[PDB]
């Protein structure tokens, strides 16, 4: 049937507890000796029935110093030119760690410069370090909260600056956009960035020392970071600023009205308009080329030229609603997450699918390191760390 | 018999166990360190390594301790060596 | 009471042993007690009768698909035999559906109170489903009668749930999906089905972020069931 | 009543009256409380430190100096309570806790109502409590007079729920932070260091025996970080000095090792046992029970993150402090209580770790549990979140206790032979590290080397290191060189080694050569150079070593000279020397000298290193020398000048053993092309493999090259990848291939754009050709028509082609039926690659018709990245179910569903198929498919299922890429 | 009408996945006529195989639940679980006895000397159903069925091994079932492994004999034999 519970969530990916560390193996071996000293005082029959109808220990390499894995690269069918080798493409993802947040995850950030991981849920932000050699982690370096400030406040989004010195957070009932300082000897809140009666749901930072956000009612506000006064206000339709991309001098905005707008900061006026067949759920911009990537609600991946602005072109059609999108540091491949248990990778020139990795449930967010070595993906309440094999 | 230092929160506790120890001339090291903390903290943040300089030695020497992962230790060591060579020459 | 608890335990055991006839009989005996049903027993009854009806539905579909080809072939004895077998399957399915509907009408659709809305919407949706199941295998004026009864129950459920539940509620989403399916298959109104599915999906997306954590999985599952019928019908 | 409290605290702190000296560290602690940065004003300060530096003394000094002036002012109370005494199981509230800790100054209401503004809580030694910390939404008391467990009140105070705005200072060790750092809000971390780096060296050198080569032992002591850093505690430094003095006194009686902190740590415990029984006799029938109980209690404390033992922790192990003191001669257990509770502790955690290790050594000799009354409410299934940070000391001691002369002494003491069962477990662990499918991890290799060097034994180490056969080493400390040199002598099966020295040996400056207490220079040598020489000698002395890789080394002139000198040894059997990605430009002269001294050296990869005219000249003379035996020379990415090419030509035309030459990734001039052609066309040039990819080859240069190669009759392998070749060039190459006495076997044209006419020439040549077996035609614009031409040429019985590569050729489903016909008809082809073509489900289904007939000798088929859905899985399964000749198969970069993967797995299970290599990333599928693949690997133990399909190399397919 | 109509009725029931109807129809066929054909015997095997497999799976799950629960020793839950397990056991025993009575009264008796495939097939079925009865019995009742099953299995095995080619699917299946019986019912640390090893070696020696007609089932049975052998060798 294509009727109620029509083959929904029928399978289940039994996640492995992933013990493959030699040090842990030795520790467990030494530990069982105490138990055995204290103690003193399969397949059934596989007869004539088909089994194809669904109803030497291997150790993973550790993440040395929380930076690299120290292995050897895969072979290629042919050699590559110097320019050809300048850009590489992944081939597989190997899970190395699991971070145990205690609540439903909303946002993740990495900043591999300082080897940290920030996980943001609706109650607070947990900070983890990647140098802790453990199969699964359940004790963060810090746990920032803001609930005690007011009666009942929610957190929606968090942002990490490019130079890894400032953290931004925004939510529903807060009196502002909280700012934390990361380069100080102590982890403390610095500014407030007032936004009295609005829900943030989107944040962005600009290299000219300015911050900006796009609220639910369509308002896009810009603040000066060094003095915390409102610089500019822009207004659009409701539920039309759920995504926000900043470029050299333009703001690209997309939301649930299926319209892509381009605000110009000098004149504070809309310069472009475009319609789409479904709601825009994700936006991204390539770091090297002039391509804007749009992930629609009906499963379409669309590429748009941010300079020529000639026309859009659909590359790949996923089967599920896209929630997250990000480009590689060299702008040669992208990753996509959605509601369909899979993390997908696509190449740049044509959007051809490279590989997939199953997950336990709807994947809401993910992030990538600046050196293109790790991928953090948070599905239900745990953030999984993946090492990219080139 | 006791030395105190401020450990920034972003520096992991796992990397205070295998320091790099070296010795230079105190006459260089005094002007190497200077007086204030601003650019010292900035350099520590940039290199992701901690630096400690002591002068309580045989009388004219500089005991230098560098913390962090080997890449950071190497970066700080090269910075110190190059700047000391430029000072002496 | 003690009999209620032991019957519930027996139904759960039969669920473990995949004896859905026994589990459905146990749930019927439970609900014959004229006592309000909790969420767990409601889900158990729904699952039992859904499986029991679905088995016969698949059997009838396969038999009819073979029978149309055999009729195109044209051997009279084969026609007679396949028709008799189909009529037997239809009689079994009709008896099951009629029992479910009579039990639904007699006790638990009327024991509910006015302040209770989730139970009312649940039972009206079940009424609509189990009348659509009869409609699928009906001909003549009885087909029209079961169709209008299903329309009545479904419309009442939709009206009740429109102004009392969050659009991201699993019950509301499931009711919208079953409405769209009924329009597309029984009433043959693809434009109405597509409009309704698109509206429900857009309403759910509007407040997807607010969605609470426990119902997040169920609402996501039903939403992904939607937009697939939409894609198929648009294509 | 403030004066009375101040006088009381001064009187009660009558533990020291000498350390009350204001110091710059005290100034830093005092002024660090002021608002940091612009304006922050931190409220919590946490003091780190190793277990045994003066932290508790510092806290007591702070609270004492408060009630004297000249310290923290603007504060009302400095309430101090050590957490060691309390048992974290008392319902006492905070107010009554202060009341019970205050002897006679009740002042209940007055103290409650006077100063709810500015307190200063000084909590001491909270480093334990880590195990008992429930950390499961503990109740957060908001005010005093709350009857709760004192640990609950402590947690609430930590979380700033009890009396907010009150300052506090905490003291812990670098192990209790694991759960504490996430419970405090905006803390300030003060790290306190131990004695010094020079004071420790001086104190260690003062107690050296001074009778033999002692500088080696001194350096092996002061360069071991695990020993030196732990020696920050003055107690540990005193113990080390005492052990050194004892070993000096017992010149010959004591034969235990004089390093590793287990050789010298065991002399104290063993020698300082009793005074009676002058001969070697057993302790007693009870002292053994006392020792076992003490050891097992220490081990239990280590495993349960506990360092304070109460009376209940005793009397269940049948232990008594008088018995411990009688058994030993010092105070192993110290009492730090002042009331009915005693709360004994070990003197430094090192002793606890040592006894925990010793329990493992001596636990199976007898049935000890019959003397114990273990209940613990069925041992609480015991849980632990210990991880591995605090077990490092116990692991190191346990490894070090396997050394002989320690087991012998224990055997003497216990009158029973001691053969612990942990030894085979450790050996098995090291073996499991040694054998890994995808190479060995350098971190685990170095960890195992450290643990093995810890036990200065020969049989144990030799038994551990037996199955390595390949080693990857990262060297960044001198102790790493030391332990690697020690451990490599017993690696007899080692075949290949790779070593990376990123920083350690890259500068030649004898300035910071430890000038604090440096010994006389005349009878000495730089320590780094000496240890590097020892490591190189160990490398050169091995017999089965064949491959040496220098990784990312930045070796300098002296290091390179030493390495070459050690490699010039007669016993060296190194065949391959890889210098790619390493800086060796400094010692190229020494490399040239080494070239004609070792006759076993027959390979030299010298890529990415710039070469000059003089260097090329010296290399040419070394190659021309009769003593040389180098056959392969890779010279890619080097900046070859014009003047180097005539030298290369002269070397080629002279007498040499050279067979393979690589000249990749460097522009070849037109003028130099004529010299290369003159060298190649001569009858005295015996060269078999020439590699010229990524070169600046124009059509004219290619024409010159082939014209020169016309008369050559020795070259058998030729690669021309990433070069511009025209139709005239392909025609000339075909003409060269036409004539007899050519003897060309492998031809690689990998990125030369080829036009359809040239495919006509190639097909005409392949129609009737011999001596040619492998043809690589990847990444070329060859279409369906040229594919038809090639298959028609291949169908002829007079064709001996064996391998065809078409990885990224523009092929579609229009040629799949022709390919199937060619596969069925042919009888010599065995390897076919189709890597980036859009054959689709229809193309693969068409191909399967010819694939399934099994009428050919096809063995290797590449079908990766062909855009295959689950529709063609039926045909693929049918083809591979009945085909006993198939051996390898590639299936990566394809979209397969669960049902298709299940059908493929069922086909793999078939006994008829003999697949040996399968290309799949098993982590891309669901649990059911993963279990099916695991079942396949379980049934067939020789099947390799890995995604690196091109890693497998049966024949020399990658000869041009090394 | 009679047996031809019943045969196509069984075909329809098989296609519609209602194996009880198949069982009733082919019990009627067997009782109606003494001889039987190849396809008829195959479908007769399949229907009862599916029925008994369903009952066996239910019984295994219920017995596992009973064994897990018996630790607590609650006097009220144990009674109901035991009663339910006995109900399932009575159902399974009735099915097995019906099959065995049918075999004895019609299939074995009507086989003549010349027929060998039929004799081997029916004796293998008799052994299988006696084993199915055995795996739920305890005591002398277990001993009787065990010895009867062993007798039937050996009587079939002799004829199979001295007349049939090793690559025959019936012979291979009999070897697999006999090895499983040895390993599971009474005892075979080495006996079952030996029998499976010889059967697999004989089959693999002359695989060219099986051609393509029986490629699928022959290879499937050989794969099952190899899997069982590997598992037993590991254990």
């Amino acid at each position: 049937f294509l009727s109620e519970s029509d083959e929904l969530q029928d399978p289940q990916p039994v996640w492995d507890a992933e013990p493959q560390f030699c040090q842990g193996f030795l520790i467990q071996g030494l530990w069982e000796l105490f138990m055995d000293s204290r103690q003193k005082n399969p397949r059934h029959r596989n007869s004539l029935s088909d089994s194809a109808d669904p109803f030497a220990d291997k150790f993973l390499k550790p993440l040395s110093w929380g930076s690299e894995v120290l292995e050897s690269s895969c072979n290629q069918p042919s050699t590559a030119l110097w320019q050809l080798e300048r850009f590489t493409v992944p081939q597989a993802l190997q899970k190395v760690r699991v971070l145990k947040h205690q609540e439903l995850l909303l946002v993740v950030a990495v900043s591999s410069f300082t080897r940290h991981v920030f996980t943001c849920s609706q109650s607070g932000i947990k900070v983890w370090n990647l140098v802790n050699q453990v199969a699964e982690d359940r004790d963060p370096e810090s746990h920032l909260k803001c609930s005690v400030q007011d009666n009942k406040v929610y957190l929606r989004t968090c942002l990490l600056s490019s130079n890894s010195r400032t953290l931004f957070a925004g939510g529903y009932n807060l009196p502002g956009v909280i700012v934390w300082d990361l380069a100080a000897p102590s982890l403390y809140e610095k500014c407030q960035l007032p936004c009295e009666g609005l829900s943030c749901q989107a944040l962005a930072n600009t290299k000219e020392n300015m911050a900006l956000a796009g609220f639910t009612d369509g308002t896009v506000r810009i603040w000066d970071l060094r003095t915390q006064e409102i610089v500019r206000n822009l207004k659009g339709p409701t539920n039309s600023a759920r995504n926000l991309v900043v470029k050299d001098d333009n703001i690209w905005t997309g939301g649930l009205d299926a319209c892509l707008r381009c605000w110009d900061l000098r004149m504070a006026k809309v310069s472009l308009e475009h319609l789409f067949q479904s709601q825009i759920m994700s936006l991204a911009h390539s770091p090297t080329e002039d391509w804007l990537l749009l992930g629609l609600a009906n499963g379409q991946h669309c590429l748009f030229n941010s300079r020529k602005r000639d026309q859009v072109l659909t590359v790949d059609t996923k089967d599920n609603t896209i929630l997250g999108l990000k480009f590689s540091p060299n702008g040669k491949w992208w990753a996509s997450v959605g509601m369909g248990n899979f993390i997908t990778v696509h190449s740049m020139p044509t959007g051809a699918k490279l590989f997939q990795v199953p997950e336990v449930g709807p994947v809401r967010c993910f992030d990538m390191t600046e050196n293109g070595r790790l991928i953090i993906t948070g599905s239900r309440d745990c953030a999984s760390v993946y090492h990219i094999k080139y | 018999s006791l030395r105190l230092r401020t450990r920034p929160w972003w520096f992991p506790i796992q990397e205070v166990s295998n320091p790099l120890v070296l010795y230079m001339e105190a006459w260089v090291a005094e002007r190497v360190i200077g007086t204030d903390q601003a650019e010292i903290s900035e350099i520590e943040w940039m290199c992701q390594a901690l630096l400690t300089v002591d002068s309580v030695n045989s009388g004219n020497l500089a005991e230098i301790t560098i913390f962090g992962q080997p890449s950071a230790q190497t970066r700080m060591k090269n910075i110190l060596l190059n700047m000391a060579a430029w000072h002496k020459e | 009471m003690v009999d209620r608890e032991q019957l519930v335990q027996k139904a759960r055991l039969a669920e473990q042993a995949e004896r859905y006839d026994d589990m459905a009989a146990a749930m019927k005996n439970v609900t014959e007690l004229n006592e309000p049903l909790s969420n767990e027993e409601r889900n158990l009854l729904s699952v039992a009768y859904k499986n029991v009806v679905g088995a016969r539905r698949s059997s009838w579909r396969v038999i009819s698909s073979i029978e149309q080809k055999t009729s195109a072939d044209g051997n009279e004895k084969k026609i007679e035999m396949v028709r008799a077998y189909r009529e037997k399957i239809e009689k079994e399915l009709e008896a099951v559906c009629q029992d479910v509907l009579s039990l639904l009408d007699n006790y638990l659709i009327k024991n509910c109170s006015e302040t209770q809305y989730e139970s009312k919407v649940f039972y009206l949706k079940m009424k609509g489903d189990y009348y659509r199941y009869l409609a699928e295998v009906a001909t003549g004026e009885k087909r029209a009668t079961v169709v209008e009864s299903s329309e009545k129950a479904y419309s009442e459920a939709h009206e009740i749930s429109k102004e009392h539940m969050q659009p991201t509620h699993p019950i509301r989403l499931g009711l919208a999906l079953n409405y769209s399916v009924f329009y597309y298959e029984i009433q043959n109104a693809p434009e109405q089905a597509c409009h309704l599915a698109k509206t429900a999906f857009d309403d759910a997306i509007a407040e997807l972020d607010t969605l609470n954590e426990d119902s997040y999985k169920d609402s996501t599952l039903i939403m992904q069931l939607l937009r697939d019928n939409l894609t198929l019908w648009t294509s | 009543d403030l004066q009375d409290y101040k006088a009381h605290v001064i009187a009660k702190f009558d533990t020291s009256v000498d350390l009350h000296y204001d110091s710059p560290e005290m100034k830093l602690l005092s002024d660090a409380f002021k608002p940091y940065q612009k304006t922050f004003q931190p409220h919590t300060i946490i003091l780190h430190g190793r277990p045994g530096v003066g932290k508790s003394a510092l806290a007591r000094s702070i609270v004492l100096g408060w009630a004297q002036g000249k310290l923290f002012q603007k504060m009302s109370f400095v309430i101090f309570f050590s957490v060691r005494e309390i048992k974290w199981t008392e319902k006492s509230s905070l107010a009554q806790l202060i009341a019970k800790e205050c002897p006679d100054s009740w002042d209940l209401v007055t103290k409650i109502m006077s100063q709810p503004e500015r307190l200063l809580f000084v909590i001491d030694g909270l480093d334990d409590m880590d195990s008992v910390l429930q950390h499961d939404d503990m109740t957060l008391s908001r005010d005093w007079k709350d009857e709760q467990p004192i640990y609950i009140l402590m947690y609430s105070l930590l979380r700033k729920a009890l009396l907010p705005q009150s300052f506090l200072i905490i003291t812990t060790r670098n192990t209790g932070l694991e759960k504490l750092k996430s419970m405090v809000v905006s803390p300030l971390y003060i790290l306190v260091e131990g004695l010094s780096a020079s004071r420790r060296s001086q104190l260690v050198l003062e107690n050296i025996s001074n009778e033999s080569d002692r500088i080696q032992v001194f350096h092996s002591l002061i360069e071991n970080h695990q020993l030196f850093d732990q020696c920050q505690a003055p107690s540990v430094c005193s113990l080390v000095c005492e052990a050194l003095q004892l070993q000096k006194k017992l010149g010959k009686r004591c034969t235990l090792p004089c390093q590793t902190l287990t050789g010298l740590y065991a002399t104290l415990v063993f020698h300082q046992l009793t005074l009676k029984r002058p001969s070697q006799s057993a302790l007693s029938q009870e002292e053994q029970i006392t020792l076992v109980g003490l050891c097992m209690m220490a081990a239990e404390g280590v495993w349960t993150m506990r360092s304070v033992f109460y009376d209940d922790d005793l009397k269940n192990y049948s232990l008594k402090e008088s018995e411990i003191l009688a058994l030993f001669h010092m105070n192993i257990l110290l009492q730090v209580g002042h009331n009915s509770e005693q709360c004994y502790v070990f003197s430094h955690l090192s002793l606890q770790d040592f006894f925990a290790a010793l329990y493992y050594v001596l636990e199976g000799l007898e049935e000890w549990n019959q003397h114990f009354c273990f209940i613990e409410n069925q041992r609480s299934m015991e849980v632990k979140r210990t991880d591995d940070t605090r077990l490092l000391g116990m692991k190191r001691f346990l490894f070090g206790l396997m050394n002989k002369d320690i087991l012998k002494t224990l055997e003497v003491l216990f009158e029973y032979p001691v053969i612990p069962t942990v030894e085979q477990k450790l050996q098995h662990w090291v073996s499991l590290i040694a054998q890994q499918v995808n190479g060995t991890s350098p971190m685990d290799t170095l960890d195992a080397f450290y643990c093995l060097f810890e036990s200065q034994d020969e049989e144990f180490v030799g038994g551990a290191l037996k199955r390595f056969q390949e080693v990857w080493l990262l060297i960044n400390q001198k102790m790493d060189l030391k332990v690697s040199s020690y451990c490599l002598k017993h690696c007899q099966n080692l075949k290949a080694i790779r070593v990376d020295i990123r920083d350690l040996l890259s500068v030649d400056n004898t300035l910071e050569l430890c000038p604090v207490v440096t010994v006389q220079e005349t009878q000495c040598k730089p320590l780094l150079m000496e240890w590097w020489g020892n490591f190189c000698s160990v490398l050169g002395s091995l017999r089965n070593l064949k491959e040496l890789d220098l990784g990312d080394s930045i070796l300098s002139q002296r290091a390179m000279k030493i390495l070459c000198l050690e490699l010039r040894n007669q016993s060296c059997r190194i065949q391959k020397l890889t210098f790619k990605s390493a800086e060796v430009v400094s010692g190229l002269k020494h490399l040239w000298k080494l070239l004609f001294s070792n006759q076993n050296l027959k390979y030299l990869n010298l890529g990415n290193t710039p070469m000059k005219d003089d260097d090329m000249k010296l290399a040419c003379e070394a190659l021309k020398h009769p003593k040389c035996s180098v056959e392969t020379l890779r010279l890619d990415s080097c900046e070859l000048t014009i003047i180097g090419y005539e030298m290369i030509s002269t070397l080629l035309i002279s007498t040499t053993r050279l067979k393979c030459l690589s000249l990749a990734k460097n522009r070849v001039g037109v003028k130099s092309m004529i010299s290369l052609g003159n060298a190649l066309s001569s009858s005295m040039c015996l060269l078999q493999k020439l590699i010229l990819d990524n070169c600046g080859l124009t059509p004219a240069s290619c024409h010159l090259l082939v014209s020169a190669l016309f008369s050559n009759q020795n070259l058998t392998h030729l690669c021309l990848s990433n070069n511009s070749l025209g139709t005239e060039g392909v025609q000339q190459l075909c003409q060269f291939l036409r004539n007899p006495e050519c003897a060309l076997q492998r031809l690689i044209l990998n990125h030369c754009n080829i036009v359809d006419d040239a495919y006509g020439f190639l097909a005409m040549r392949l129609a009737n050709n011999t001596k040619l077996t492998h043809l690589s035609l990847t990444m070329n614009p060859v279409g369906d028509g040229a594919m038809k031409l090639l298959c028609e040429a291949l169908k002829e019985p007079t064709c001996y082609l064996q391998e065809l590569e078409l990885v990224d050729c523009q092929l579609t489903q229009n040629c799949c039926e022709d390919l199937a016909c060619m596969i069925t008809t042919t009888k010599h082809l065995k390897s076919l690659d189709l890597g980036n073509n859009a054959l689709g489900d229809k193309g693969v289904i068409t191909l399967c018709e010819g694939l399934k007939q099994s009428s050919s000798s096809l063995r290797r088929l590449g079908l990766g990245a062909c855009k295959l859905t689950s529709n063609c899985c039926e045909a693929l399964s049918l083809a591979i179910s009945c085909n006993p000749h198939l051996n390898s198969l590639n299936l990566v970069k394809n979209d397969f569903s669960t049902s298709g993967m299940l059908k493929l797995c069922s086909a793999f299970q078939c006994p008829v198929s003999n697949l040996g290599i399968i290309g799949l990333w098993k982590q891309e599928y669901y649990a059911r498919v993963r279990r099916q693949l695991e079942e396949v690997e379980f049934v067939k133990p020789h099947v390799v299922i890995d995604g690196d399909w091109y890693a497998s190399d049966e024949d020399d397919r990658n000869w041009w890429k090394n």
